[PDB]
C-alpha cells in the first residue's frame, strides 16, 4: 500500500498533469505558435520539468471542471474542441480524454518514477496535438475554434459516425492507471 | 535490456527530406532527452526545465515540435545536410536511410575503449523522387505533411510500448547514460549515422501485405 504522503504527493501529480494537459491541447489549438525556454536553472513552477505558460483563464475553467476532485474510474475529464463558423453552425473537432482505469501498481516509486512518466506522456501530447487534424485549422484562423473543458461521463457521438482515435500514452500509478486519448472528425 | 530497434520509411522530394527528417529526429529527441542534472556534494541533484517549440514546415504542410535547444539543431541540421547531399551525389539510387540509436558507455580495461551499448535504435528509410510539374510539387505538400503525421503517431505510440530506460545515474555514472555537452538540454548518449542505399527489388512481400489488406 502507499505511505499517506504517498498518496498525496501522487494526487498532487495527478492535479498538475491534468491542468497541464489542458493548457498544451488549449495552447495548441490557440491559433499560433508556441514557443518556451529551457533552462538549466530550475523553476517552483515547472512542473515535470517541462516550460510550460499557464494561461489564467484555462486554469480557472480547468479548476472549476474538476472542482476539485481528480480523475477516476468512471470520472474522466474532457477537453472539446470545437468549430462555430460564421453560419453560426458548431460542431466538435476533437474530445481530448484524460481517463482512469483500476489496474492499480503498487511496484511504481510514486514520488518520482509516476512524476517522470507523466513528464514524457506531456511530451507525447505537445507532439500529438500538432499532428491531428484539427491542429492545422486552428492555425488558420470565417470560422473560429472553441474550447471547452468537461469532467464527465465521456460522450463523443457528437464527433460523428466513423470518427478515429489515437492513443497518446498510459501512466500506471498505484492508484489505478492513467489513459489519455483523443477522439477526432 | 537488450537493443529495441525501430523502422520508419518516407518518400519524399528532393526539397523535403531535410526537413522529415528533422520532424523525426527531434520527435525521438524530445522524449529522449530531460533537463540538466546539476548535481551536489552529497549526492543531492535538482533538474533543470525544458523548453518547446514549434516548427513549420517549408516543404511539407506539417508542424512538428523539438527542444528548445539552439547546438542539438544545430547539431542534426549538420548532419542531416550531410544525409542529403550526400544522396544528392548518389545519382540515381534515390535511397538513403538514416539511423540515431540511444547507448550507454561501460567502462573497460585497458587498452580498449568504454564500450557503448544500444538500448535503443531508430532508422529511417528514405526514397527521394524528384516531381515535374509545380503542382504536383505543391499537391506533395500535403501528403507528405498527412504521412508525417502518421509517423509521429506511431514514434509516439512506440514509446509508451517501450518499457526500458536506462537507470538514472550518480554523478559519477552520469556521463555513461547523457550526453552533458549542451546546456540547454541533457539528451541521452545517442550517435546518429547513415547510409547511401543500392535500390533492388521488393521480394514478393506484396502478397503477405496484400493479404493484411485482405
Amino acid at each position: 500500500d502507499l505511505n499517506s504522503q504517498d498518496r498525496k504527493d501522487l494526487d498532487k501529480f495527478i492535479k498538475f498533469f491534468a491542468l497541464k494537459t489542458v493548457q498544451v491541447i488549449v495552447q495548441a489549438r490557440l491559433g499560433e505558435k508556441i514557443c518556451t525556454r529551457s533552462s538549466s536553472s530550475p523553476t517552483g513552477s515547472d512542473w515535470f520539468n517541462l516550460a510550460i505558460k499557464d494561461i489564467p483563464e484555462v486554469t480557472h475553467e480547468a479548476k472549476k471542471a474538476l472542482a476539485g476532485q481528480l480523475p477516476a474510474v468512471g470520472r474522466s475529464m474532457c477537453v472539446e474542441i470545437s468549430l462555430k463558423t460564421s453560419e453560426g453552425d458548431s460542431m466538435e473537432l476533437e474530445i481530448w480524454c484524460l481517463e482512469m482505469n483500476e489496474k492499480c501498481d503498487k511496484e511504481i516509486k510514486v514520488s518520482y518514477t509516476v512524476y517522470n512518466r507523466l513528464s514524457l506522456l506531456l511530451k507525447s501530447l505537445l507532439a500529438i496535438t500538432r499532428v491531428t487534424p484539427a491542429y492545422r485549422l486552428s492555425r488558420k484562423q470565417e470560422y473560429v475554434i472553441l474550447y471547452r473543458i468537461y469532467f464527465g461521463e465521456v460522450q463523443l457521438s457528437g464527433l460523428g459516425e466513423g470518427f478515429q482515435t489515437v492513443r497518446v500514452g498510459t501512466v500506471g500509478t498505484p492508484v489505478g492507471t492513467i489513459t489519455l486519448s483523443c477522439a477526432y472528425r | 535490456m537488450n537493443c529495441r530497434s525501430e523502422v520508419l520509411e518516407v518518400s519524399v522530394e528532393g526539397r523535403q527530406v531535410e526537413e522529415a527528417m528533422l520532424a523525426v529526429l527531434h520527435t525521438v529527441l524530445l522524449h529522449r532527452s530531460t533537463g540538466k542534472f546539476h548535481y551536489a556534494a552529497a549526492g543531492t541533484y535538482s533538474i533543470g526545465t525544458v523548453g518547446t517549440q514549434d516548427v513549420d514546415c517549408d516543404f511539407i504542410d506539417f508542424t512538428y515540435v523539438r527542444v528548445s535547444s539552439e547546438e542539438l539543431d544545430r547539431a542534426l541540421r549538420k548532419v542531416v545536410g550531410e544525409f542529403k547531399d550526400a544522396l544528392r551525389n548518389s545519382g540515381g539510387d534515390g535511397l538513403g536511410q538514416m539511423s540515431l540509436e540511444f547507448y550507454q558507455k561501460k567502462k573497460s580495461r585497458w587498452p580498449f575503449s568504454d564500450e557503448c551499448i544500444p538500448w535503443e535504435v531508430w532508422t529511417v528509410k528514405v526514397h527521394v523522387v524528384a516531381l515535374a510539374t509545380e503542382q504536383e510539387r505543391q499537391i506533395c505538400r500535403e501528403k507528405v505533411g498527412e504521412k508525417l503525421c502518421e509517423k509521429i503517431i506511431n514514434i509516439v505510440e512506440v514509446m509508451n510500448r517501450h518499457e526500458y530506460l536506462p537507470k538514472m545515474p550518480t554523478q559519477s555514472e552520469v556521463d555513461n547514460v547523457f550526453d552533458t555537452g549542451l546546456r540547454d538540454v541533457q539528451p541521452y548518449l545517442y550517435k546518429i549515422s547513415f547510409q547511401i542505399t543500392d535500390a533492388l527489388g521488393t521480394s514478393v512481400t506484396t502478397t503477405m501485405r496484400r493479404l493484411i489488406k485482405d
